[PDB]
RNA sequence: CGAUGUCGGCUCAUCACAUCCUGGGGCUGAAGUAGGUCCCAAGGGUAUGGCUGUUCGCCAUUUAAAGUGGUACGCGAGCUGGGUUUAGAACGUCGUGAGACAGUUCGGUCCCUAUCUGCCGUGGGCGCUGGAGAACUGAGGGGGGCUGCUCCUAGUACGAGAGGACCGGAGUGGACGCAUCACUGGUGUUCGGGUUGUCAUGCCAAUGGCACUGCCCGGUAGCUAAAUGCGGAAGAGAUAAGUGCUGAAAGCAUCUAAGCACGAAACUUGCCCCGAGAUGAGUUCUCCCUGACCCUUUAAGGGUCCUGAAGGAACGUUGAAGACGACGACGUUGAUAGGCCGGGUGUGUAAGCGCAGCGAUGCGUUGAGCUAACCGGUACUAAUGAACCGUGAGGCUUAACCU
RNA sequence: AAUUCCUUGUCGGGUAAGUUCCGACCUGCACGAAUGGCGUAAUGAUGGCCAGGCUGUCUCCACCCGAGACUCAGUGAAAU
RNA sequence: ACACAGGUGGUCAGGUAGAGAAUACCAAGGCGCUUGAGAGAACUCGGGUGAAGGAACUAGGCAAAAUGGUGCCGUAACUUC
RNA sequence: AGGACCGAACCGACUAAUGUUGAAAAAUUAGCGGAUGACUUGUGGCUGGGGGUGAAAGGCCAAUCAAACCGGGAGAUAGCU
């Protein structure tokens, strides 16, 4: 089954009658509108290409606006693409609402994580700091040793070192969907999804069930 | 990391930044146009423009506040006697940054920051 | 922490391959005084986007 | 945001009484033991109030059986049932964290008469 | 959040006033022990004529923490100290007959029905 | 020997399998539970402390288990320097003595700004055969793979009882990892207040400067963990040891020779991420350009004038993006940033005035005043009209289709 | 034992657990009486051990303030 | 060797607080230390604060943290008193 | 009264960190010891190399000491590189 493209509005809590506070992540899901249907005869696979949101008319380019004009649909802020299962099809100018998740129970939310910048191995790879006293010379947060002596004159591939942390695609699996509010285009999932506030989210039904 | 934060450090401590923007705000009120670096001008807008909004309501308390911020009664007098009623209708934006090139000593990008109702 | 062989002038030129300066693309022209300046900067005489913002 | 505020104002409780720090409050909460909901009372001094709308909370300290007990109630939770100001107090702080080392005569607070 | 070398007060009439945690049971590399958790302890201070003696090694169940315990509304219940009730090593039933101070609802089970029976107040 | 730093600890590790746990089996002098032994199996996992310089070891208490080894007895241009192994001093012992003792004892300088390989990240160039904007496929690569306990099945099978299951199902944890900041908290030298000394603003009052932010008390956003969400799978395929079916060779027998079936945390998939420089440079969609002439050495040739597209780049306002580049948003047809208005939050009833009091002070005005990064708004200021790069229909050869 | 190889001697104390410490024993490898013997109040930037308080030493690190590191302009090394 | 965070004898000794020539803030007087401008990564240096625990770290409580003043009460073994 | 006590000047140098092509061919920062005495300091003088001096470490004698420095014997000698 396909997913929908939303946006992280923020987090809040749903007080049940029983006295339980459910930490939820509000995901507004506007009308995803299809722009292209891909198939086996032309594209080798079955998928749809959707768009959501709006865009400035002076900023949407002539190739992109011609691509939306062929589908006959308003330009959105992006283009995403969802693989189709069998027995599942959609038309081109079709709009897809959040009622698709009306009877799902768990979703997988894919987002782009927050940018931690250039991070050290303590933060990134959870390395232990060395001793803050007892003689330590300028070596409190360094990674320590990185190899062995002459046997493989070389550091191995994938050695855990410092570098860019975050700002990348991650997927949180098996999030309990709490509420599907079709009237104001919302989706409340239990827990914390990746991404900052106002960033794009991809909500798909859970594959692991 | 610097997420959602504000205020420039400017390679100074907090008391040096506070005394530098106090002097620079007094010099801008005194002459109505100065030439400083563009980062100092941008951080100065966040100092001077609250003083003018404070100066729109001439009370004794607001004279004492503007004195605690500027520490110059001549500046507080020019604020409440001239620039108050001069800017009494503008909804913010009381000043203007004009980039004026590069300083000869260190290639620093300079800028003229002036009040709007000067000329 | 120091080299074991002298690096060549070829490696020196390849390291300096990216140290080239980017010339300014185009100078903006004031509409009143007609003189050239940096885009978004005031002119030398004190014009910017037509008006005389400062005497000299 | 407006969406958050709309989701939160429909869950807030419209009958939260006005109480300040240093007020001796009595909170009646719901207790589910076995299958019978009963209503346990908790009464102490408000040492802290955190106002965040729906996420608002408050801290009550009491001296129960010789032991000091702090308890951080969620204000708009439905598991609390009643909030009653027994005795209002006169302090000049927002948070009375210094009462955690004062006992007996030293931990008195005078009454905020109005 | 109780670990090794943590001193605890004693919440019963077993005869001890001050015990020290030497091992947090139930899992390898297990850092902490909250309420309802079994800890192996040693005795550092006792009454002169008690059921237990200074230097005995036995189990105990944590009943009050200064860190506190969270309820599903988000609320938390903190105490001013750390308190435990002594247990037997094998049968793991409480030794004393009279529980001092309050306990919590996380304690109640088929295992600690005696403690909730004897506590003066259950929060 | 014109120098290859030699114990132990720390920090990072990585491989082997002669496997410690978990997994699959065979035999048992295997009733069950629990074991013994051997075979297959390296996917993941695989204690904290006391003593001691120690590795080790003993001891205490855990745990599913506390594996055995290689790696310059891994790792000092990564740390340490307790031990060993400099110069000082002393004991015992030897020697007439200077002095000496894998005998002891106290003290005792551990340098290097990284050129290359390597590795972690991040860019520039060019290419992919007209140029450009997007969405993809997925060759390949990496990540991840742990497990307890309880309950039901069932006090059933088994057993004289004591005791006590296989198989299967459900729940709740520990360790680890990813993400997040709604909660609980931390910080919050950019917010508010109290207060000590001193100086100053003419003085009072009120403020400001310095004293570690002067010392304190709280605390917004943000970042965070101790906080709270999620994960490990199921499944499929082919198998290991092993179990078989039919069945001869070898009239029987026989799991194998022909043929067929089952079979594990291993293997390939399934889950997540990168990924067409995958030079084997792929696919789809869309957009842009449809001018004249000279040349000689006539060819994938060179030049002139006109033209300058799609788009990009640059600049500017900037960002929960960021070392720099990069990436993303916006540039007046505009909410990009600052300001401003309103709100919220925090602090905790400002100043001034009046009253009471000899006065310190208290009370009223007053939950006042101030309020950072927050929320909703608002063109007041700054984001310029341009200019720059990029062209002008895109090779040959066959094949097929259509004329 | 600043001396004891065997040795982490044995016993006791202290600790959950103590090759160190303290007190005993004496089997003094290889103490011993001015290259002094045994005690000893006070003192010691002396050596070993223990306890209370205290705490980022640590479990396990988090945030913040500044000086560098990074970028721009100017000058401009070195070992090898 | 330097316009070098070193070394160099004598004399003068203001105010407020303070026992004080300590220390804090100031006067007279003299300086802002001869590269700057930004940004606000890792890491290092020097500091601030920290939930719960409180030496479990370590060769070793190294380093940090803590104590800290005046007056009064009171103050052990031992002792060469 | 005191080779008495606490503690600045002053003298010294116990610990840690930095620094180690340093700010510095031994220093800085935070702590530390003595501080009316066998104290410390200025100026001038004397002791000379197998010699001085030494509360004694083979310490010091001009950044040099198990026998200084300079010049000379001297192109010592080198079965060694
Ligand atoms: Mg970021
Ligand atoms: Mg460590
Ligand atoms: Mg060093
Ligand atoms: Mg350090
Ligand atoms: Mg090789
Ligand atoms: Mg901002
Ligand atoms: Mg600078
Ligand atoms: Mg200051
Ligand atoms: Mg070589
Ligand atoms: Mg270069
Ligand atoms: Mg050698
Ligand atoms: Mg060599
Ligand atoms: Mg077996
Ligand atoms: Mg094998
Ligand atoms: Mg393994
Ligand atoms: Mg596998
Ligand atoms: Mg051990
Ligand atoms: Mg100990
Ligand atoms: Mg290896
Ligand atoms: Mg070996
Ligand atoms: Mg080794
Ligand atoms: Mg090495
Ligand atoms: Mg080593
Ligand atoms: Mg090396
Ligand atoms: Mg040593
Ligand atoms: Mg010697
Ligand atoms: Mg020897
Ligand atoms: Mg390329
Ligand atoms: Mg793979
Ligand atoms: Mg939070
Ligand atoms: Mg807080
Ligand atoms: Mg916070
Ligand atoms: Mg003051
Ligand atoms: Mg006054
Ligand atoms: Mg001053
Ligand atoms: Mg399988
Ligand atoms: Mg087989
Ligand atoms: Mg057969
Ligand atoms: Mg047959
Ligand atoms: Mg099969
Ligand atoms: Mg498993
Ligand atoms: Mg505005
Ligand atoms: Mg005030
Ligand atoms: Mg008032
Ligand atoms: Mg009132
Ligand atoms: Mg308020
Ligand atoms: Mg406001
Ligand atoms: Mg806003
Ligand atoms: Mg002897
Ligand atoms: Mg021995
Ligand atoms: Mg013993
Ligand atoms: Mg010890
Ligand atoms: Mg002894
Ligand atoms: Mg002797
Ligand atoms: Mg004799
Ligand atoms: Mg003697
Ligand atoms: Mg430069
Ligand atoms: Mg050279
Ligand atoms: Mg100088
Ligand atoms: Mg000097
Ligand atoms: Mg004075
Ligand atoms: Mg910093
Ligand atoms: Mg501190
Ligand atoms: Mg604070
Ligand atoms: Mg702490
Ligand atoms: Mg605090
Ligand atoms: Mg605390
Ligand atoms: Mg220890
Ligand atoms: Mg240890
Ligand atoms: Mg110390
Ligand atoms: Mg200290
Ligand atoms: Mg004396
Ligand atoms: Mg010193
Ligand atoms: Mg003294
Ligand atoms: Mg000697
Ligand atoms: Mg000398
Ligand atoms: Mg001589
Ligand atoms: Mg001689
Ligand atoms: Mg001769
Ligand atoms: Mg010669």
């Amino acid at each position: 089954m396909i997913g929908l493209v939303g946006k992280k509005v923020g987090m809040t809590r749903i007080f049940t009658e029983d006295g339980v506070s459910i930490p939820v992540t509000v995901i507004e899901v506007e009308a995803n509108r299809v722009t292209q249907v891909k198939d086996l005869a032309n594209d080798g696979y079955r998928a749809i290409q959707v768009t959501t949101g709006a865009k400035k008319a002076n900023r949407v380019t002539k190739p992109e606006a011609g691509h939306f004009a062929k589908a006959g649909v308003e330009a959105g802020r992006g283009l995403w693409e969802f693989r189709l299962a069998e027995g599942e099809e959609f038309t081109v100018g079709q709009s897809i609402s959040v009622e698709l998740f009306a009877d799902v129970k768990k979703v997988d939310v894919t987002g782009t994580s927050k940018g931690k910048g250039f991070a050290g191995t303590v933060k990134r790879w959870n390395f232990r700091t060395q001793d803050a006293t007892h003689g330590n010379s300028l070596s409190h947060r360094v990674p320590g040793s990185i190899g062995q002596n002459q046997t493989p004159g070389k550091v191995f591939k994938g050695k855990k070192m410092a570098g860019q942390m975050g700002n990348e695609r991650v997927t949180v699996q098996s999030l309990d969907v709490v509420r599907v509010d079709a009237e104001r285009n919302l989706l409340l999932v239990k827990g914390a999804v990746p991404g900052a506030t106002g960033s794009d989210l991809i909500v798909k039904p859970a594959v692991k069930a | 990391m610097r997420h959602r934060k504000s205020g420039r450090q400017l390679n100074r401590n907090s008391s040096h930044r506070q005394a530098m923007f106090r002097n620079m705000a007094g010099s801008l009120v005194r002459h109505e146009i100065i030439k400083t670096t563009l980062p100092k001008a941008k951080e100065l807008r966040r100092v001077v423009e609250p003083l003018i909004t404070l100066a729109k309501t001439d009370s004794v308390a607001n004279r004492r506040l503007a004195f605690a911020r500027t520490r110059d009664n001549e500046i507080v007098a020019k604020l409440f006697n001239e620039l108050g009623p001069r800017f009494a209708s503008r909804a913010g934006g009381y000043t203007r940054i004009l980039k004026c090139g590069f300083r000869a000593g260190d290639n620093a990008p300079m800028a003229y920051i002036e009040l709007v109702d000067r000329s | 922490a120091v080299q074991q062989n002298k690096p060549t002038r070829s490696k020196r030129g390849m390291r300096r391959s990216h140290d080239a300066l980017t010339a300014v693309t185009s100078l903006s022209v004031d509409k009143t005084s007609g003189e050239k300046h940096l885009r978004h900067h005031i002119t030398a005489d004190g014009y910017y986007r037509g008006r005389k913002v400062i005497a000299k | 945001s407006n969406i958050i505020k709309q989701l939160e104002q429909e869950q807030m409780k419209q009958d939260v009484p006005s109480f300040r720090p240093g007020d001796t409050v009595e909170v009646k909460v719901w207790v589910v033991e076995g299958s019978k909901k009963r209503l346990q009372a908790f009464e102490g001094v408000v040492i802290a109030i955190r106002n965040r709308g729906l996420h608002s909370a408050f801290t009550v300290r009491k001296i129960s059986n010789g032991e000091g007990v702090e308890r951080v109630f969620q204000t708009h939770s439905p598991v609390v049932d009643s909030i009653s100001v027994k005795r209002r107090g006169a302090v000049r702080k927002a948070k009375l964290y210094y009462l955690r080392e004062r006992t007996g005569k030293a931990a008195r607070i005078k009454e905020r008469l109005n | 959040m109780i670990q090794e070398q943590t001193m605890l007060n004693v919440a019963d009439n077993s005869g001890a006033r001050r015990v020290m945690c030497i091992k947090v049971l139930g899992g390898s590399h297990r850092r902490y022990a909250g309420v309802g958790d079994i800890i192996k302890i040693t005795i550092k201070e006792a009454i002169p004529r008690g059921k237990v003696k200074k230097g005995d090694v036995l189990k105990a169940v944590v009943v009050r923490t200064k860190k506190g315990v969270r309820r599903p509304d988000g609320s938390v219940i903190r105490f001013d100290g750390n308190a435990c009730v002594l247990l037997n090593n094998n049968s793991e039933q409480p030794i004393g007959t009279r529980i001092f101070g309050p306990v919590t609802r996380e304690l109640r089970s088929e295992k600690f029905m005696k403690i909730i029976s004897l506590a003066p107040e259950v929060l």
